[PDB]
């Protein structure tokens, strides 16, 4: 329901950014960094859920999911 | 395909058929008002009640 209040501990909005290479194609994985945006205080042992790639011109290129490796 | 659109700018118009909110607020008011006046009055008299003699053919 809209009118709720949500406090949560373990959830974390970040920035997913990935190159794109010459010659991609589809099926093939690449390599993405994740950056906290507001407030957070670590990603040691979190998971990315699905995050859809986008391209200067706003088109999807890449689907994102897997672990976070932090150096710690 | 839309072409390249900028993240952290803001959304503006640039091209033709983008879309633009106009907030109507006029407030105009002129006046003008002006005036002039002239006026003039004179009175003037002269009285013999009693005329000496020597003074009477005058």
């Amino acid at each position: 329901p809209t009118g709720t209040n949500m406090q949560l501990k373990n959830v974390a909005a970040v920035m997913v950014t990935a190159s794109y290479p010459p010659f991609a194609r589809q099926g093939q994985t690449i390599d993405v960094v994740v950056s906290s945006m507001g407030n957070a205080k670590s990603l040691r042992g979190g998971t990315l859920l699905m995050t859809p790639l986008k391209g200067v011109d706003s088109q999807v290129y890449a689907l994102a999911q897997g672990n976070i490796l932090v150096g710690g | 395909n839309y072409g390249y659109q900028p993240l952290f700018e803001d959304r503006r118009p640039r091209n033709i058929g983008d879309t633009l909110t106009i907030v109507l607020q006029e407030n105009v008011s002129a006046s003008k008002s002006s005036s002039a006046n002239a006026s003039r009055d004179g009175k003037t008299s002269f009285g013999f009640d009693t005329v000496p003699r020597y003074l009477q053919g005058l």
